[PDB]
């Protein structure tokens, strides 16, 4: 006691990266219209 | 909305000197049209024609 099989254990971890991807899309529009709300006269 | 109304109350908050002074101008206005406009004395001082 290659490459295309760790290229998939990459794409397991660029999944969260899209998930991400997308907190940070909604992050962004959360704080334009949350500054739209409040702030604008 | 919970702050948007802490907001606009700290607005209505700061806004009492000044609604005061707008009151004091329209009371002002709002005589000196009614008395035509002709103003009598109430301090004394000598005047010239």
């Amino acid at each position: 006691s290659v490459l295309t099989q760790n290229v998939l254990s990459a794409l397991e971890i660029l999944r969260l990266v899209r998930l991400d991807l997308r907190q940070l899309a909604q992050s962004v529009q959360d704080t334009i219209q949350h500054m739209r709300f409040l702030y604008l006269l | 909305v919970e702050l948007y109304r802490a907001l606009d109350a700290y607005r209505a908050r700061i806004a009492v000197e000044y609604v005061l002074i707008r009151a004091v101008r329209d009371e002002i206005y709002a005589v000196l049209r009614r008395d035509g406009g002709a103003l009598p004395q109430r301090f004394a001082c000598h005047v010239s024609r």
